[PDB]
């Protein structure tokens, strides 16, 4: 299976706004918020997913089911297997300092609740333990940059 | 010989600037070349180069009866077939095209005849006496051939498009098929039907005043075929052919147009009469199939019975939705969608919007309600009506303004083809807004992503947020038509709904106000599906397993429908069964309880 | 020639010459017989469509230092 | 189409392949090339008919040298 499931993920995260793009849904389900595309557009750092050719390519409709153009996972034993597996942790590591950053960047002005709930919720170590397992340097790495990112962390005690 | 009227009827269409040329052989009889000399026929082409093939087999010792059969040769592509195919010099045969088909100069009737403004000028001529005589005459020429792609020349004018293909840059290659002179290159299946241009020159003979042909002979069956089957297109048609011809003569030619037996000269002085007004000539006209929308300019009172037909029976005016437009602190009257701003957003960047939703959540007023936004921010906001008038002659008459254009088409699955030409041909300042079903967009997913659609933003309304579904009871509290219900809670009040089914418009209008509407709409589209006894049976057997509560299988759902209609791959195709039973993989499932 | 425009391909042919003219664009060995080779350097006028202006037309300063110029292309050692 | 794809062999009799739509099946291929003979009258030079010499072989025949190959033939075919 895992050869299978290699085979089919190449043929779509080969290019780098689609790896961003499944990278920013996968993450979105891990931390339970919903799948709505103007928010996975931020997560995302693109606008790929309002285009209409995301939908059709082998990656996404072999990995997530979809319906009436939306999408959803397909279970959690595929999705844990492939942020494992098939991402890479030091991608994973930098991605998410990444969008870390541009949430907050573009969070300065528009102050939506959801985007605050969930850079309080990226900081949480269940949730970066569910992304880098067992991986002491890549998360000692991120707990020491993310308040270099974002000065206002040190007077927090959470 | 040519009467009157018919001079009359010409100079007026030719007059408006909106002409097409058709260019042949008899165009470009008076020209001189290259050695000095009025151009050759395929008669005597064909003579020198089987003259030129038989010499060089006469120089390789061939017997006489052979070159005696073959310098009398007089077929043009026969000859040419053979030298390419046995002869081993086809530089010579390269150079004496180029030495025959190169003009030095040209008269002053083709002068005066090019002078004009025509909308694109078509040629099956391999010389260059066309781009030659519009330099002279003060104009500029960009000339190309059928393997160039038309997207790239959008916007370039004098267009000169040889069919045939040019001598001017060719290459020793291109007599295989680029030029058509073989036998070999006739039957290839680079064409004219599978070119690109094929579908620009039908718009184009479409979209013309009037379409003239020049000393034509008609040899191509491709352009017969498309002129013999109309009759609006022979109504605009002319041919211009020599004197002294008779009318039998002409036969062949007069089941295609009028046929004008004067010759080029003669029409080189209609062509200095009009020349000065071709170029004056401009008109808004008018627009047919698009009707300006045009926002409010007086205040009405809303009374709750309006308040009443909108939000149950389905009847509102276009007064309602410009005044709850302008104040948005308004609640009680309209649900204020959020993905109104980031459709306009979009919008405001040069980027096209696809709306997709499923039955009765929102569409079309949002679509109105977009309109009337759009207009009061500053753009010009036309709506698509079905009508029986032309569409492109609108989007052109759309393009030759100067303002920002945004264009609403509403299900457009039933217009595909205008709504195809629409993305075909599509300008800068024309922007795009097609919405449609579910269904309807997966119907004809295979007829559009084979076009550019990276210019288009794809947006859902499908669901909306918590926030709207207290608006939504807001609205409801204030129509008061809860009954008894209205001591509850929110949590009480939507109890009876199922989750998926209370962040939908269609379900909630239904379960709440029990709209009519949404039950005529429902009842319109299970008619066609309900209307066999077998798929009846089906639907209701998946009904009845659902109520039970059973899980669905087919073999069950086959026992318990007394048939084996489950099985076939058309029974998951239908109307009804697609558009209340959300299907995935093939399998079949139900949206929600108040529905079933 | 350095020119974008059409003096020459309009001289040689009032003088009974032939002309093909071409550009950077035209690889050699497609006109290894050809005869009146007009190779224009800078670029063309006749039939330049809109995206030229950025490489293929030498004017801006833009089209100075794009990676296709005069060496790289085929023609250096053909002149 | 299927029944020249699926044959042994195709036999034109007194064809002057006139219509233009058998003449676009058949120039393309070189294995259809093979299988396929063109029966023409007698006494016909190679010339006259290099047009039919382009699809297959060519035999100037006729049908009249050919009853003697069906009567030669006919025994065998049903067996
Ligand atoms: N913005 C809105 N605010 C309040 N009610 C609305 C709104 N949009 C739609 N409705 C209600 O929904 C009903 C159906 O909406 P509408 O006719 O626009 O559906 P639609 O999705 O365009 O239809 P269809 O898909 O069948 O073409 C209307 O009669 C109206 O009562
Ligand atoms: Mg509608």
């Amino acid at each position: 299976i895992q050869s299978r499931i290699r085979e089919i993920s190449n043929l779509a995260l080969n290019d780098k706004e689609y790896k961003e793009t499944v990278f920013a849904i996968l993450l979105l389900d891990v931390i339970g918020l919903p799948l709505v595309r103007s928010l996975i557009s931020d997560v995302a750092v693109n606008e790929k997913i309002y285009s209409a050719e995301f939908t059709e390519n082998e990656g996404v409709k072999n990995l997530f089911i979809i319906s009436n153009g939306m999408v959803k996972t397909k279970s959690s034993t595929l999705s844990r297997f492939l942020i494992a597996n098939i991402f890479e942790h030091k991608y994973v590591v930098n991605q998410l300092l990444k969008v870390i950053e541009h949430l907050y960047v573009i969070n300065k002005d528009a102050k939506d609740h959801r985007l605050q709930t969930l850079i309080t919720s990226l900081l949480r170590f269940s949730i970066i333990e569910k992304l880098l397992p067992q991986r002491r340097v890549e998360i000692n790495y991120f707990y020491e940059k993310v308040k270099h990112i974002i000065p206002n962390l040190i007077n927090d005690p959470h | 010989s040519i009467s009157d009227e018919t001079y009359e009827r010409l100079k007026r269409l030719i007059s408006t600037g909106n002409a097409i040329v058709f260019v042949g052989a008899g165009f470009s009889k008076e020209s001189i070349n290259i050695i000095g000399s009025t151009p050759p026929l395929a008669k005597d082409l064909a003579l020198q180069i089987s003259n030129k093939s038989a010499n060089y087999l006469k120089e390789v010792g061939a017997d006489s009866h052979y070159i005696e059969e073959i310098k009398q040769c007089d077929d043009l592509m026969v000859a040419s077939d053979f030298f390419l195919n046995n002869i081993p010099q086809k530089d010579e045969l390269l150079q004496l095209l180029k030495d025959n088909y190169t003009i030095k100069d040209v008269t002053q009737e083709q002068i005066d005849i090019f002078s004009m403004k025509w909308r694109r000028i078509y040629t099956t001529n391999y010389d260059n006496a066309i781009e030659l005589s519009l330099i002279k005459s003060g104009k500029s020429v960009t000339p190309l051939t059928l393997e160039d792609a038309p997207n790239q020349y959008k916007s370039a004018e004098d267009i000169c498009l040889h069919i045939n293909g040019r001598i001017e840059r060719s290459k020793e290659s291109d007599l295989d098929s680029a030029i058509k002179l073989t036998t070999s290159s006739y039957l290839s299946p680079e064409q004219f039907l599978t070119s690109s241009w094929y579908r620009q020159f039908k718009a184009d003979i479409d979209n013309a005043s009037a379409i003239v042909f020049l000393g034509y002979s008609m040899y191509d069956i491709d352009i017969q075929k498309i002129f013999f089957n109309d009759s609006s297109i022979k109504s605009k048609t002319f041919f211009i052919t020599r004197e002294g011809t008779t009318k039998f003569q002409n036969y062949k030619l007069a089941m295609f147009g009028e046929v004008i037996n004067i010759g080029v000269n003669a029409f080189s002085h209609i062509a200095a009469k009009c020349i000065e007004e071709s170029h004056q000539d401009k008109e808004v006209g008018l627009i047919n199939s698009l009707e300006l929308y045009t926002p409010g300019e007086e205040h009405d009172e809303i009374r709750d019975n309006d308040i009443a037909n909108f939000m149950i029976f389905g009847k509102v005016s276009d007064r309602y939705i410009d005044e709850v437009t302008l104040n948005d602190n308004m609640h009680d009257k309209i649900i204020l969608r959020e993905e109104v701003s980031k459709i306009i957003e979009h919008i405001e960047t040069d980027n096209d919007i696809l709306i997709a939703s499923d039955l009765g959540n929102g569409k079309s007023i949002m679509t109105r309600m977009l309109m009337s936004k759009l207009s009061r921010k500053g753009y010009l906001c036309f709506y698509y009506l079905y009508n029986e008038f032309s569409f492109s002659k609108d989007i052109e008459r759309l393009s030759k303004l100067g303002q920002k254009i945004v264009i609403f088409i509403d299900d457009y699955s039933n217009c595909i083809d205008d709504t195809r030409y629409a993305i075909e041909n599509r300008k800068d300042n024309i922007q795009l807004v097609l919405t449609t079903r579910h269904f309807g967009y997966e119907n004809t997913k295979q007829h559009l992503l084979t076009m550019d659609m990276s210019s288009f933003k794809t947006h859902s309304v499908d669901y909306l947020s918590d926030s709207e579904v207290d608006n939504f009871v807001h609205i409801v509290d204030h129509l008061g038509a809860w009954g008894e219900k209205a001591g509850l809670s929110r949590h009480e009040k939507l109890s009876e709904l199922d989750e998926n089914a209370r962040n939908q418009l269609s379900f909630l209008l239904l379960s709440i106000l029990k709209s009519e509407a949404i039950q005529s709409r429902i009842r319109e589209i299970s008619n066609l599906a309900l209307n066999d006894k077998e798929y009846k049976e089906t639907v209701f057997a998946i009904l009845l397993l659902d109520v039970i509560g059973l899980p669905l299988v087919r073999s069950l759902i086959s026992d318990v429908a007394v048939n084996e209609k489950i099985y076939s791959a058309e029974f998951t195709e239908n109307e009804g069964v697609k558009n209340l039973f959300i299907i995935s993989n093939g399998m079949v499932k139900t949206k929600s309880s108040t529905l079933s």
